[PDB]
RNA sequence: GGUAAAAUGGCUGAGAAGCAUUGGACUGUAAAUCUAAAGACAGGGGUUAGGCCUCUUUUUACCAGCUCCGAGCUCG
């Protein structure tokens, strides 16, 4: 089309555009009607190719660098030590729920957000002493959740120690053992319960529309909770809703016998100034 | 220079909103004619007034000025540090008259650009003022027309845009039609290609357009040139929710609820039209009532339908109509305080004259209004505090031209009013416009029960008074809100007695007065969780108010005055027997619907089930926060 | 060889009780299915061929056993191999502080009952049919294999109750080998890994998955025709006795 | 040290449950016998002070040892050690060709339940008691010993049942290892062989003498003194867990 | 099976490893014969026919066992199978009171070089050997066997080298399995109890044959040789102990 | 108790051995430290106080470790206790295809000379010395402890040498046993998991963390006071005889 | 319902950059590495030369207006 002559005149006017470009992305570009689309869509290209470029020149930089009784092996023996962890958490370990019928409220970039978000997640419930039972749930086989999935983590998807179902946490968990965890909740969470199970929506929400989980846990009569955080520190600025891995951290500190002036410590400190 | 200028109409000239424009500009907005309700009408869509910087009055006039005292103190709270007017030089005058029952309003800033003053100019318009003056220091034959320029933006090599001028025309009679024709200023852009004026806005009647000199006069404008004619026509309606509350509680009790009611553009509410960008009749934000819309989502409401039918299978004068029901600020449901009482099919008493009191009446009535007003005969003002009685000049105006064109002489009104309103109106009469040939005032001091003939004149009108309104006897009391706030309490032959208290605290004096009132009107400010604020602030809460009325022994007792916290429903304390009801825009409550009204307790409750949530979780947050502090 | 022998399998009705009866049967053998009537033995024991009968009996029973080898001797004359591959398995924390749970000891019961008491039964009364037998030409005159799987050395995380049964098969094993010693009976035990019977099918897919990947060499699951050649070579070699050999893979069990 | 220490012992009115209570007693701890109600317990508590006291309780019934704990929870308010040195022992060939003789059923379950079963029903509710201790400087919650003669690595003739059990208690050590090691809690096994214990000394004086110069060094029977030593050195050692010890004097059981 | 797979047999020329030897070359195999020059296995190898080849090699020097791997790769063309049936044996108690007599360090020495570092030479080699093959559809590369005597568990009186080099085989069974279970090579140990190999053969002889509980008789190299056969054929075989004893556990 | 018994510890002057003879002299008794004259052992021996003596000695040669037993015998007059707690470790894999590399046979028989040999070789010479004592009231004539690993039962990827050396001892342990058990000496084997030597602390924190993860309980590195506090019982116990104790904390190594 | 300020979806910034995250590597003890993936400062709009201007949402503060002149509780 017409669009790489502004492309080109714009790099030339050097307003914040990218340096190349790609087929699919382009088709993409045009596939945006708002100048302020087009704008936003081309910083991001923007931005991108710069990181790309200035990281680059650190391998260049770092270019310019008996008796054992342990071979250096240390990364697969880690590897597998959290598989056999892994492997004792999903029969015996307590569940925990992800809820991905949120797929209709996202967009594309709230979308790799939230797959970015959960592959943090997984990563740091691997690494706990006593890991969850990592359950997605209401998870449409190709979707467009599932399809990230499976192309973010490639092979290992078929071996990640977590359970991925088309299901509902209801068809699998009793009603009654199910706390449907929101920032809108009236009921505040006093203690973790490690009788219950807890269901966090895969959400990310920029455009903010609260009430979306609320609604979703009040249709099926699930209990539903809110974490305390006014009770224990002093809200300043930003929303209260927090992200995948803020939640699943402050989750696995709770359950590992921690107090809540120990769990709250992955609130960012730009929220609030500091506990009561 | 700005990238985008449109204007937009506020209000399209009917009979209840009067006209008035909106200049909205990147650096810079604009209002034409402030008349009365402006300022609700402005709330109610959305239109910001942080950066209001000049107002524009055509006319010293107080279909042009009505408001103006309510956007002042607005503007105030709102933190701009200067206001300028522009408009007739009479306007110095206004402000002081304004002071006599406000206060001095020291924090803003007030400046006036009289016709005779130098241009001004802006980064983004410049504006010329017109004076006209009509044919044949107070001057009630002076119009202001105004020309506004925009600055020339250089082009992008694009091709720059020349200013487009547009010109805000006012002829109030046909009087004024050859001075606007005879005009010289007018022929300097009106007969010449010098940016050819891209809109007209007319306000005048439609009795004057179709005047062939005025005819001819606009034509010469050129070709391109559009016209728009805010001129009583207008077919729109201007308060959405109230009328989509008083839709979804006529579908309750239709009776206590009553439903309310050359080439040339007529103007509607929201009617844009962009000069900056381009040049067109924009139209995305036209107003549409769909009371079919309405009902439908009354009626898809969990609960409103189950209790709905509940109250409908369970199954005169004198009559009281709630114009306004809402303490300081107007909203967007409840206008400021008023109240009619209907004695007979032939009189009737005005309790209270609010801001923008005889727009409510006209949507109420209708057509009807004409009629309604030949029957008011007295108007009771309750302590000077604003909101109270500013709406009685439109009263008195409109009561004028009701007779006028009903056929009949022109009696002067009574007034019931403390002795200090007499120099506001006194000032406004001598220095803006003629009014008090309108109004026989009666000091409220006069009228009470220890009380004592000041002079014959004054006993003469208290005897016509009572004559007029067939009552017993009219009593007066002095309540504790502030210096000289009176209370009232009417006495029919037929044996009824009505007691209107007024912004108070509960007080001794009321109950020994008003003792064994058929009907009590009480200030229900506050709930019980204020009750140091309401003595601060100097107001009643509701059991403070429900324990005065049974202290009184009243066979019934009425809310009203509620505060701009509570957005539609007061809260419903277990006290809430029988005998206590609740108050709302609009309704018409009759001797016979005492029984009713504790009956319609559950729809209410199930109508406003979301909005009561909300309150009730405010105030638990609130306590919390309390608590916690 | 095992030409003419007579075998008695019990749980020879599915996993490795049944590759052990497929084996001997190809190879010219005469087996009895020993199996609880629920499970489809009869269908097994129709399609092996006329060499197979399937005996309906409960390994816990003194009296079904006993049934069972009356129809073993009765239909082939003879008992001369005795293999027991039957055993269920339970997966329970012996005690959970964070949910509050403690091991049933029903469970612990029944599972002790069914995998170590049913195979002391079956070895005791097999021990009394074969030691009417002639004595083999090396003095042989039967042959008893036992299963007992590798949780026995390194139990699992809830693997309690299956640790406790196969570790007493495997310490009975010696002296049950030394008391019939003097009547040429041998008592072998086998230490079976991850074979992937329906056992091990009771795991979700992803840790089977993840168990089989562990196992150095071969990184598989077992092969229930691996165990079955493992048993026939028991049986030949006449100096395997009082021993246990882990089929495993050279896997060790973390917790 | 062990003073202060609550400690629980199964068995604990003859044997080595009896001489352990007396060195643990005799250290400053605090001791509850575990035993039937006729073996004469209420003597041997009287006698150890008012620091022991004895309980009543069947290990092999649920409701019994509940009681007992219960009953030491009311005395000294924790429990902190388990000392599991309780079982029967029987002596029949699995079959005696010669004799028409067969290892009865009754017998096998007897001591089966008695030694096996009954140590995992005091492990699995002691655990309960020891969950609710309060988690020392080391993260220390309690520890549970047991006893499982030799007989699990080389058992003797006639020794099958007592094989069995043994070799169950021993196999079934490192899976309840795994399990109570997030709560915090130690276990060991003890493997004590030739004590001079009344079980040993039921059998002829003739053949106990021939049984204590079979002991390579020292060539004497053991002294229940010294498996007291070993438990109270398990119970002071923090890195000991998981393992079984053969406090047996270098001797290997022999057909 | 076994049928044209190529074995390389430490100590063949006589004892375990010439039996089975006899056995897989009876079966279909190659065998090659790795043994000292004056073991006299040259008239073993030809008598067994053209399937066995003699390799005159010390399994303690690298030069021998390398030369005797290059001649097994020039024959035949690949190694598949590695039993290490080599080994010497001494009695002598640590320390004797009565006589004042002290076990000597060189025969201590001796036994280690033979029985522990020939076995791991071989290994180490034959691994490399087998390394070059081209993995089978199973993904097996070859089957390394050890032989470590019930010594390397239950000692006698004077076994205390003899003891010390066979649970050194025993305990390195296992991370040798694991070293080399990413190239495909099984490694199994058999644990032989009393055999009627030439140092076993009257008095003595005679009880201990009467000492194993069944069958009451010393042991077979033929039935050694099937178990290697067996452990050659199972694919789930890896990194265990197997007694071949005879249920004999020895005493003081 | 342990007062006036005099010890031997090789590689006594860091790690293990120095741990052993801290406690041993701190109950009273006296030691002599054997290690190679470049550790810097006199320091040590030094700062004990002059109940130890350093000698410095070579327990691969056996002329260096007669004179250190000289010297021992003229300080102090005889030796009851020995303690090998010396050796080398060397990481190696046996071939790696990738690499084209081999294990080297010096590295191999270097670990030998040191692990295996020497041990052997300070055994049989002190028994010399322990000879010479007069028989305690019980037989006693001394206590020999030797140092396995657990890598002679579970070896990781890398570790032939190391666990070929340390499986000779644990194979060795249960013969000497039977020579020695005349005389009247005791020989006994200790096999520590992950401890806090100073050749492991050494490692990146990141490691030993994960080491520290690795074990079940207490999850943290072994602490070489509580190997001295195991010999100490080792010691004073007249029972434990022949036998492998592992103090490891559950630890079953990972492949 | 209003008024004012603010908004980093991994965390801190700066207004670029660090600490982090995911897949792969059988690492000879700097793997303290290599390689592939994801990098959007509330969300819409506009314009724009950045940067502003506007709409929406959320977080945190805040929400009556008695004027006179002399008699000096009433008088205009
Ligand atoms: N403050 C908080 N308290 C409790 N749960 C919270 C929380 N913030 C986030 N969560 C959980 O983690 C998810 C992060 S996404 C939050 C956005 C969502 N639309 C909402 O506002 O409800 C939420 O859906 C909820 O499951
Ligand atoms: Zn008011
Ligand atoms: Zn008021």
């Amino acid at each position: 089309a017409a669009t790489r002559e502004f492309i080109e005149m714009w790099r030339l006017l050097g307003r914040e555009v990218p340096e190349h470009i790609t087929e699919e992305e382009l088709k993409t570009l045009m596939e945006c009607v708002s100048n302020t689309a087009k704008k936003k869509y081309l910083k991001y290209l923007y931005t991108k190719e710069k990181v790309k470029k200035a990281r680059q020149i650190k391998k260049e930089m770092k270019a310019a660098a008996k008796n054992f009784l342990f071979l250096r092996l240390w990364d697969r023996n880690m590897d597998i030590a959290m598989g056999w962890k892994g492997a004792q958490a999903m029969q015996f370990g307590q569940p925990l729920v992800f809820d991905m019928a949120y797929e209709n409220y996202m967009k594309r970039k709230e979308l790799q957000n939230t797959v970015s978000q959960l592959l943090e997640s997984e990563g740091w419930n691997r690494r706990n002493v006593d890991p969850f039972h990592i359950y997605f749930c209401n998870l449409k086989i190709d979707g467009a959740l599932h399809r990230e999935l499976v192309k973010r983590y490639q092979e290992k998807w078929d071996k990640l120690l977590l359970t991925s179902t088309e299901k509902s946490h209801v068809d699998l968990f009793p009603k009654d053992s199910i706390i449907y965890l929101t920032a809108d909740s009236p009921n505040v969470m006093t203690t973790f319960r490690h009788d219950k199970v807890y269901v966090i929506g895969s959400f990310v929400d920029k455009s903010m529309q609260p009430g979306t989980s609320l609604a979703k846990a009040k249709r099926l009569n699930l209990a539903t909770e809110c974490l305390p955080l006014d009770k224990y520190l002093q809200w300043e600025i930003g929303n209260k809703n927090l992200t995948l891995d803020q939640m699943i951290r402050i989750l696995l500190c709770l359950k590992n016998n921690g107090n809540w002036q120990e769990a709250l410590q992955f609130v960012p400190k730009r929220k609030h100034t500091g506990f009561l | 220079g700005p990238n985008t200028v449109y204007l937009q109409v506020v209000a399209a000239g009917s009979r209840d909103s009067g006209a008035a424009l909106y200049v909205f500009s990147e650096f810079n907005r604009y209002l034409f004619n402030c008349g009365e309700g402006v300022q609700r009408l402005m709330q109610e869509h959305k239109l910001k007034v942080a950066r209001l910087d000049n107002i524009f009055l055509t006319r010293m006039h107080w279909s042009n000025v009505g408001g103006l005292s309510g956007m002042i103190l607005t503007l105030k709270e709102t933190g701009l540090p200067k206001c300028v007017l522009s408009g007739p030089p009479q306007l110095e005058k206004y402000l002081e008259a304004i002071k006599i029952f406000s206060g001095p309003l020291k924090g803003i800033e007030l400046a006036v650009r009289p016709h005779s003053a130098p241009e001004y100019e802006d980064e983004t318009m410049t504006v010329y003022q017109i004076p006209i003056h009509s044919e044949q220091v107070r001057d009630s034959s002076l119009v202001v027309a105004f020309i506004c320029k925009l600055h020339l933006k250089r082009g992008n090599c694009t091709p720059p845009d020349p200013g487009a001028a547009f010109v805000v025309v006012e002829c109030p009679d046909e009087s004024f039609i050859q001075p606007i024709c005879e005009n010289a200023t007018f022929q300097r852009y009106q007969g010449k290609a010098d940016a050819p004026v891209a809109l007209v806005v007319h306000m005048a009647p439609a009795s004057v357009l179709v005047d062939s000199r005025y005819q001819q006069w606009m034509e010469r404008f050129g070709p391109d040139t559009q016209h728009l004619v805010l001129n009583e026509n207008c077919a729109s309606v201007h308060n959405l929710r109230s009328h989509k509350i008083q839709t979804q509680l006529n579908l309750i009790h239709p009776d206590i609820f009553p439903l309310l009611t050359v080439p040339m553009v007529q103007g509607e509410c929201l009617l844009k039209y962009q000069l900056r960008p381009r040049r067109e009749w924009q139209r995305d934000a036209i107003i549409t009532c769909n009371p079919e819309e309405f009902i439908v989502e009354a009626l898809q409401l969990p609960n409103f339908q189950q209790s709905v039918q509940e109250y409908r299978r369970s199954a005169q004068y004198p009559e009281i109509i709630f114009l306004g029901t809402g303490s300081a600020i107007p909203m967007k449901i409840r206008n400021v305080s008023a109240t009619l009482v209907n004695i007979s099919p032939d009189t009737s008493l005005l309790l209270d004259c609010g801001e923008g009191t005889f727009g409510q009446l006209c949507r109420h009535y209708g057509d009807q209004v004409d009629r309604v007003l030949g029957t008011l005969a007295a108007v009771f003002v309750s302590h000077l505090h604003a909101n109270h009685h500013t709406g009685l000049p439109s009263i008195l105006l409109q009561r004028e031209r009701a007779l006028a064109s009903l056929g009949k002489p022109l009696h002067p009104l009574l007034v019931v009013a403390p002795n200090q309103l007499k120099a506001w109106l006194q000032q406004y009469h001598n220095q803006c416009q003629e009014v008090l040939h309108h109004i026989s005032m009666i000091p409220a001091k006069c009228l009470q029960e220890g009380a004592e003939i000041s002079s014959p004149a004054v006993e003469r009108l208290i005897s016509s008074l009572l004559r007029t309104c067939d009552l017993e006897e009219f009593q007066t009391c002095l309540v504790r809100h502030c210096k000289h706030a009176f209370g009232c309490a009417l006495v029919h032959t037929s044996g009824w007695k009505v007691v209107y208290s007024g912004d108070t605290m509960p007080c001794e004096a009321l109950v020994r007065m008003g003792k064994d009132a058929t009907l009590l009107i009480h200030e229900a400010t506050l709930e019980d969780g204020l009750e140091e604020e309401a003595v601060e602030k100097t107001h009643s809460t509701t059991s403070q108010a429900i324990s005065v009325g049974m202290r009184m022994n009243a066979e019934f007792i009425m809310l009203n005055h509620f505060s701009q916290r509570y957005a539609k429903v007061p809260l419903f304390s277990p006290n809430f027997s029988e005998k206590v009801g609740v108050a709302f825009d609009h309704m018409k409550v009759c001797f016979g619907d005492f029984p009713t009204m504790p009956k319609l307790i559950p729809p209410l409750k199930a109508l406003f089930a979301g909005d009561i949530e909300e309150m009730e979780e405010r105030r638990e947050k609130r306590e919390l926060r309390q608590v916690r502090a | 060889s095992v030409k003419g022998l007579v075998a008695v399998i019990t749980g020879g009705a599915s996993g490795l009780g049944l590759a052990t009866a497929e084996r001997l049967v190809g190879q010219g053998a005469s087996a009895v299915l020993l199996d609880l009537p629920n499970s489809g033995g009869e269908a097994q024991a129709k399609k092996l061929g006329n060499n197979c009968v399937f005996a309906p009996a409960d390994v816990t029973s003194e009296k079904d056993v006993q049934t069972a080898l009356a129809l073993a001797k009765g239909k082939f004359g003879r008992v001369d191999v005795a293999v027991n591959c039957a055993g269920i398995a339970v997966a329970s924390k012996t005690y959970n502080l964070k949910k509050g749970q403690t091991h049933t000891l029903e469970d612990f019961q029944r599972v002790l009952d069914v995998n170590l008491m049913g195979t002391f039964n079956v070895i005791r009364l097999v021990a009394g049919e074969m030691g009417q037998n002639e004595p083999d030409q090396g003095g042989q005159r039967g042959v008893i294999i036992n299963t007992a799987s590798v949780a026995a050395f390194e139990g699992q995380v809830g693997q309690a109750a299956y640790s406790a049964s196969k570790g007493g098969i495997v310490g009975m094993t010696l002296p049950i080998a030394r008391d019939l010693a003097p009547i040429g009976i041998r008592v072998m035990t086998i230490a079976p890994g991850l074979f992937g019977t329906p056992l091990l099918t009771s795991l979700p897919e992803k840790v089977c998955n993840f168990l089989a990947s562990q196992v150095p060499f071969p990184s598989r699951l077992g092969d229930p025709a691996e165990y079955a050649h493992l048993v026939q070579a028991i049986i030949e070699n006449p100096f395997l006795n009082g021993e246990v050999i882990r089929l495993d893979g050279a896997i060790r069990m973390q917790p």
